[PDB]
């Protein structure tokens, strides 16, 4: 039944004028990670 | 440019015959110690002797670290130099033995001439020919060129989402396609759009140029320590850290040495021995010494310089064994010891004048004389500190130079070590 | 659920510090870990030579 | 009403009360007396603002409670923002996730700022309409002086579809990245629309320290400094090349470094291994001018039975400048108490001031500063307006002090 | 928060099947779209640990709580600085209200000399409580 | 030209100067003197190369600079590179990820070699065509012959996940452990300008498509790290294993190695574990060794300590060589007598022969006398020091005067300590 | 079944009456009337559970029954009341601090039993129909009194197919969740009777109404609650090694929610006992924490067995009685155990030998009591089984005096080995 008294968004975002190749590669990295582990993390949804 | 404590020291200052002068390079006095330093500096340039050590012994403030920095400077930049403090060995993440091991593999440099080539320009068209190959047209200010682009890297091409209009890099060796952004002439196509719009390259699309940059052997070891890729969950390597994790002697460094020897035999690589420097060796543990006095006996260990800033004292880790210089007699042998002695009023005055004319402060004669005389009462490392605030007060008073009324008045605002000890004898 | 997401900021000059294609050496000629699951012992010992 | 920051122990300190020639006033900017040490603080502050001779250490010695930390707080306040003033206690380096030497060099890097200039263009207006044709569309922004349409490109349409922003929202759009931010729903969160031009170039400057740069250039999204997840960066591989790249930024027109300030409080907690590292970390170009203080005299050095001033070895003691603080007199103590009362809302009587000054000269200075608020509140208990001598006496009876509590130990407790 | 719960199937379909594993809850009352104000009381350490150990829904960053889940060490710039700034931004606009506390450190006589020496800077802070 | 390994301390020790009858020569293979000690070293090397008994510990002790580490490196060189020889310092086991006992078990298992041999039927040939409809066919080619192969779902999935293409010189075996070995050459310039990092053009294979490959490799018994986790063996390239699960390690590795020894697919070849400066071990590691040496498979031990009656780390007790007596009981101590006026000059001449530092007879005599007065190792540094000092002097042979010139620059431990009367 | 007997398996509880009057040798407890009465008082205080945060210490000579009294209390307490036995040296862990280990130990002896009234069905499956194409089916359950037919739904059909039950099986259907728990098979067999299959076993069908309201109960410890609530790692409270609970975000919330549950009546309380054996191992910091850890309503009573006298406290150089500082020793009241007399040691040996199923002659008892009075009691108890083996090896019936005297010369207790330690083995 416990819950964190506060829940902030996951990323500690960083404002910048970054290079154009960083954000797309990070998005592809997140896409790769999500499509694989979430189907296997489904059983923990009940407790989450 | 951020004048440092040893920025004025630019070399040992020996003559063509190997004798020590009162050279303008930044060192005065210490004739015998500077001669020994210049004699050992030839060992480094000889590139034939490995597994050596030199102990700079002497009272504090006598300039042993200055001698080490002069040795480092005289060599130049081609050979690496890795200054390390003895206290740094005590890492709470990884054992000290492997820390010292890696430290020993960092001095050894490695020069290699890579005649690589990359292709840059606005990508004009992609025509993927089960892909047999993909033709890519790169445009630059000097013309356009079409390249058959190894369909195996079409994966990366799509990963970058690059298409007609973008400016990109590509490395001929591995296919390191890098999207710089959209072309300049395509800007404003949408009056509001999050893009970079990098200028169009001006040089020849075919960019073949040699890179003679050097890398360290420890860098190679680290690059070969952990794997790469996110096959299934191995993506975890872009996350939780990799602090100086321990390599293994039996299967990594041996193969590294084998492959490096192979490449050197082919005439591609070029080895350049470095110089390691350990400050305040007395801080190391007795086990660090027991490992060091046997690891430096190998055939690959680079020449090292030991600096002990104290005399006969108990070695750390035993609390009941006294040895000269805080180094055990077992390890104190095999090490050429160079004594560093105290200076004279004249030498202290010369050092102070050098520091002054290096920092950029002009000082009168009567002022410099008493500033150096203070170097006799106090340590040499106190007049150097007092010199700056004197000029600061002078400039505050309009006077651009340092008169005797400033150096003798600023010595009152700050106290030296001995005066503080005298006052602090009350335990508060 | 605090909307006050911490929001760091810095210029892009701090991120482009490690990108210089025509000034970096190819480390692929020295790597050994990558060859453990791709290359075979026989491939390197008998066939290639 | 009440902010996260309240009336602490060093609120009255607003900076060094020096003249144009670094001459301390009798009492100014919340700093009483302490002429010699305060002017020495001024000299070090001036040579810091200069930022040419780096790698200098100073030690503020003196009896316990002689404004050793007040001088540091005043120096910090005078230096003002835009210049890193790192303050840490000697016990903070003892960390389990990182070695003491690594924590020390980390604090050093944190005490050095890098000034970088940006020339980004930021939009600021209000949304009129957003369109989506499943994809391309158009965007109409509004400000109090003009309205305009915008062609919603791939990035813009995607970002505005992901975000819930809609018509009637004052927003900002960084054309470089496209970060959308809404400062309030509408006219009256709600907030009015912006004024002036809709799109205008804005210069941005970031005083990022070498620590931030290293943490940014260490891992994929390596900006984990927020929780110090890192146990130590790779020395000489990712830490020396950053220095070379910063030097490249310099002497070219790209960036300029800003010498910060480090203040290690209670340095006697640092062990011999930490002092050994300072003997060499203060000899590099990128080294800040640090200050330190210690109330102990010639005590034992943590690590061995050696006795040395400040509990610091001689090798480092001969490497720094000592700044001793003299004990305060009746005048200085009374003026400090008066400034402390002015900081708060308390207003004591003249006889009450004399009684409190005597009480603070009897046992110690800090005890009177602490009794100030106690007597102020006890006065409000009897429904008074001014803190009279009777309230201070009642407090002195209620609350004990170090010297009087130690003497009351005529009954043996645990041990 | 984005969290969507499953209270159960509608109550009117209880007669549809004879026996099922679904739970039946009465048709929710009130408007489909409803808001409400909640007067929550929390501490600053909660925000500190939430920004140091982030969490969220449908984000793979939760992996941090499985392989990188030791106790955190919020840096100075996070424990102080930004958290205090955002809390002040909440306060000065009429949404938050500060309430000091009381830190009762019993059996302090057995702390380490390092703890005692850090208490110096800890108490002198303008944020430290009574 | 300059290799990674230039001349070090123990570089002139290129073997053990013993005859076929293990009779020590006065000067042979770089070693000098130490007749009884080198004969004992050869005796222990004989049982090393034999490899029948396990749990043999030979301790070499003597004054500092008598050749303990020298004899150790001589044995290491006399012993062929095939048998493992793990040389570690007494301080290498004090790890933070490993305990003072698990690191020692890993060091022990690292000195036991295992010559594995494997045989697998390999189908290799240049891919000419790959059709897919799921079912398909494969047209492999060689410079000698060609043939079609019918595939299936399991093979099609492997040909798709591994993006094989017409021309890729594929390598397949039973169980389909396919490898994208190399690419055709007839598809000239598949990459005009930019090529992949893993791509490389290779000539067409020869012979038949089906060829039997035999692979032999010597892996240490510490290969447990290969199965101590789910990693692909790369844990052996860094710290990795820390626990050394006793059940797994023993009851799987030992049993399966014994099974391989019967099938003939492997064979143990015990090595040596040389622990230099072993006096730094605590009573815990010594009491552990006391039992570890009693195991079925355990390499022989070689120790080089110069400690007399000294304290044992982790205790207030004192014992010979600074280690407990219960361990000395399970050792075999060897002597290393100090050198005389003749042996010192001989080893100095040998060391000069290494770096071709041609010295004069008077210089040799003076250096031998200096080394007998102060120390042996010190005289070894003056060789190179005077060589470098004379090189700048525009000379070709170190003289006595050049030796004395260096004698004043680099003072010895004795004279250095004698000069510490100032006490800063 | 097979769990070999231990040194403390003979005591089945304190031999007390209804008035807490200890009997001489009842229920395995021999002699030691004062300490047994004290333990009975503290146990009667335990089964009441209206005050929490007290402690009681049992001190005495080595081998007088401290741990014996602890085990007797544990046994007389029975299940349904958490009892945690821990040695002082167990809290010195590497994955958590000492205070964290102590908090976990305390909260491991606080149980929360949530009474859940879930209605279910229980009957013998007679027939099942399922139309695969959504899929639909039916179910028929039988009990000794009545039968009925059920029109299964889609999810019920899915659950029954996952369980894949068949006719004749006796199952329980949770009306809420639909979980099918099969207790066994009724008198039915032979799916085909021509295919292979294991041996058949049958059990009686359920009785009474088909659908009946029964009472399930879920009893977990506060430590298990804080654990599974610590982090989102799935199936915690076993996880083989790891507890890193946070003080406020979890612990205080667990306490508050347990108080709320007690308020409305979901699970009120069931305090336990934390027997900390050899508490002299705890560090000064452990006692410092215990000082204020007992000052909580969720602090269960603890029992400590001490063998030390006036000895320095571990972690410091402060001499104090029982090796415990007078700060923590101020709360706990101490109980004294009298050394067993001749008739007490004799009867203890008699009971301990009757527990191991060994017969010893009347003179065997006398000689063994002689040995256990000149020597320690534990050695005389250990000599009961050692002497019981030579007798069997000689095909004997009951242990004689000669067998005991031979096994006494075969071994050495504590003094015949130190007296012979005159060879200077090693030091
Ligand atoms: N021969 C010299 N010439 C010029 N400056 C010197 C010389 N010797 C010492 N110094 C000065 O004295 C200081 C001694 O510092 P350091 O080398 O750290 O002391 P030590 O090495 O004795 O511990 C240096 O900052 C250096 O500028
Ligand atoms: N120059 C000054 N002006 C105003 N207040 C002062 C001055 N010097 C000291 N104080 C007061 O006296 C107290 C001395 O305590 P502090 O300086 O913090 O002790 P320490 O420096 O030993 O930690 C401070 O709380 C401060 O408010
Ligand atoms: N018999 C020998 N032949 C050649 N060189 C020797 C001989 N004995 C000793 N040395 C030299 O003397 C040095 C002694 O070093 P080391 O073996 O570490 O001393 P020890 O083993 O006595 O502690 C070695 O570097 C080696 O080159
Ligand atoms: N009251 C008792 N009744 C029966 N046996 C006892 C009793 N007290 C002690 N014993 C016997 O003493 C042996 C060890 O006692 P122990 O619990 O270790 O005492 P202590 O806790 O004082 O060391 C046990 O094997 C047990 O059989």
């Amino acid at each position: 039944f416990v819950m964190p008294p506060v829940e902030a968004p996951p990323p500690s975002l960083h404002a910048c004028h970054p290079p154009p190749w960083l954000a797309p590669r990070q998005a592809a990295f997140q896409e790769q990670l999500a499509s694989e582990l979430w189907p296997r993390a489904r059983p923990l949804h009940r407790i989450v | 440019q951020r004048i440092a404590s040893h920025s004025h020291v630019k070399g040992l200052g020996l003559d063509e015959s190997g004798l020590a002068k009162q050279a303008a390079s930044g060192l005065v006095g210490q004739e015998n110690a500077r001669e020994a330093c210049g004699v050992i500096v030839e060992l480094i340039k000889s590139k034939k002797m490995a597994g050596r050590a030199v102990l700079l012994a002497g009272p504090p403030g006598t300039g042993k670290t200055a001698l080490a920095l002069a040795i480092a400077q005289e060599l130049g930049s081609k050979v690496p130099f890795c200054p390390m403090v003895g206290s740094e060995v005590y890492s709470t993440e990884i054992k000290k033995t492997e820390v010292l091991m890696e430290n020993f593999r960092r001095a050894i440099g490695l020069r290699i001439k890579e005649t690589k080539e990359v292709y840059e320009g606005e990508v004009t068209e992609l025509t993927p020919c089960t892909i047999s190959h993909v033709i890519i047209g790169l445009k630059t200010a000097k013309g356009t060129k079409q390249l058959k682009l190894d369909p195996s890297i079409f994966e990366s091409l799509q990963k970058e989402r690059v298409e007609a209009g973008d400016v990109i890099y590509i490395e001929a060796n591995s296919g390191a396609v890098k999207r710089q952004g959209r072309c300049d002439t395509y800007a404003t196509e949408f009056d509001l759009e999050a893009e970079e719009y990098v200028p169009l390259p001006k040089g020849d699309v075919h960019k073949k140029k040699e890179i003679i940059q050097d890398v360290t052997l420890h860098d190679l070891d680290v690059a070969n320590a952990r794997p790469q890729g996110g096959q299934d969950i191995l993506s975890m390597m872009g996350q939780l850290m990799k602090p100086k994790k321990t390599e293994i002697t039996d299967k990594l460094r041996g193969e590294i040495n084998k492959v490096v020897n192979k490449y050197i035999d082919q005439g591609i690589a070029e080895l350049v021995p470095g110089v390691l420097f350990v400050d305040e060796v007395h801080m190391l543990d007795i086990e660090c010494f027991t490992y060091l006095h046997r690891a430096l006996e190998s055939s690959i260990a680079p020449i090292v310089i030991f600096a002990s800033n104290r005399g006969n004292c108990v070695i750390r880790g035993t609390e009941d064994i006294t040895s000269p210089h805080g180094i055990p007699l077992d390890l104190l042998d095999r090490v050429m010891i160079i004594r560093t002695m105290l200076y004279t009023p004249q030498e202290m005055k010369q050092i102070i004048k050098i520091r002054a004319q290096t920092e950029g402060i002009n000082i009168s004669e009567e002022a410099l004389n008493h500033l150096g005389e203070i170097g006799t009462k106090t340590t040499l490392r106190y007049s150097v500190q007092l010199l700056t605030p004197a000029n600061l007060l002078a400039k505050i008073n309009g006077k651009d130079s340092i008169e005797k009324e400033h150096v003798e008045e600023i010595s009152e605002l700050f106290y030296d070590a001995k005066s503080s000890a005298k006052i602090l004898a009350d335990q508060q | 659920i605090t909307p006050g997401i911490c929001f760091s900021t810095a210029s892009l000059v701090l991120r482009a510090t490690d990108v210089h294609p025509l000034q970096r050496i190819d480390m692929g000629r020295f790597d050994l870990i990558g060859l453990e699951g791709r290359v075979s012992r026989y491939e390197a010992d008998t066939f290639l030579p | 009403v009440t902010r996260i920051e309240r009336i602490g122990a060093h609120s009255h300190i607003r900076g060094l009360g020096l003249d144009d020639a670094l001459e301390p006033r009798q009492a100014s900017q919340g700093m009483v007396g302490q002429l010699a040490a305060r002017r020495a603080a001024g000299v070090v502050l001036e040579m810091i603002r200069e930022g040419k001779i780096a790698g200098r250490a100073v030690l503020i010695a003196g009896q316990p409670g002689t404004g050793k930390t007040a001088i540091a707080m005043g120096m910090a306040q005078a230096l003002g923002p835009d210049t890193p003033f790192t303050a840490i206690a000697g016990s903070e380096i003892f960390s389990l996730e990182m070695s003491k030497t690594e924590a020390l060099t980390q604090a050093f890097r944190r005490s050095i700022g890098v000034r970088i200039k940006e020339e980004t263009e930021i939009i600021e207006g209000e949304v009129v309409e957003i369109q989506i044709d499943r994809k391309v569309g158009k965007l109409t922004l509004k400000t109090t002086e003009m309205e305009t349409i915008y062609d919603l490109g791939t990035k813009m349409i995607e970002s505005l579809t992901k975000d819930k922003v809609q018509a009637g929202d004052v927003i900002t759009i960084d054309k470089a990245t496209g970060k959308i931010s809404k400062l309030g729903r509408s006219f009256t969160k709600f907030v009015q629309c912006p004024d002036g031009e809709l799109q205008k170039r804005k210069e941005v400057v970031h005083t990022v320290s070498l620590h931030e740069i290293d943490v940014i250039n260490s891992r994929t999204q390596g900006f984990l400094a927020l929780f110090s997840g890192d146990t130590g960066e790779i020395k000489s591989e990712v830490r020396e090349q950053i220095n070379a790249k910063v030097a490249e930024w310099r002497e070219e027109g790209k960036a300029e470094i800003i010498p910060g300030v480090l203040f290690i409080d209670e340095v006697h907690m640092l062990d011999i291994e930490s002092f050994s590292f300072l003997n060499r970390a203060l000899e590099s170009d990128m080294a800040p001018v640090l200050i330190m203080a210690t109330n102990r005299g010639i005590t034992r050095i943590r690590g061995t039975s050696y006795q040395s001033p400040h509990g610091i070895p001689i090798d480092l003691l001969d490497r720094l400048l000592i700044v001793s603080t003299t004990p305060y007199s009746e005048k200085d103590t009374k003026q400090i108490l008066r400034i402390r009362c002015e900081e708060e809302d308390v207003e004591m009587s003249e006889d009450a001031y004399t009684v409190l000054t005597r009480i603070g000269l009897e046992t110690s200075l800090r005890y009177a500063i602490q009794l100030i608020t106690a007597a102020s509140l006890v006065c409000r208990k009897r429904k008074g307006t001014e803190v009279q001598v009777d309230d201070i006496k009642r407090v002195y009876s209620l609350f004990l002090d170090e010297s009087r509590s130690t003497q009351y130990m005529k009954e043996y407790q645990d041990a």
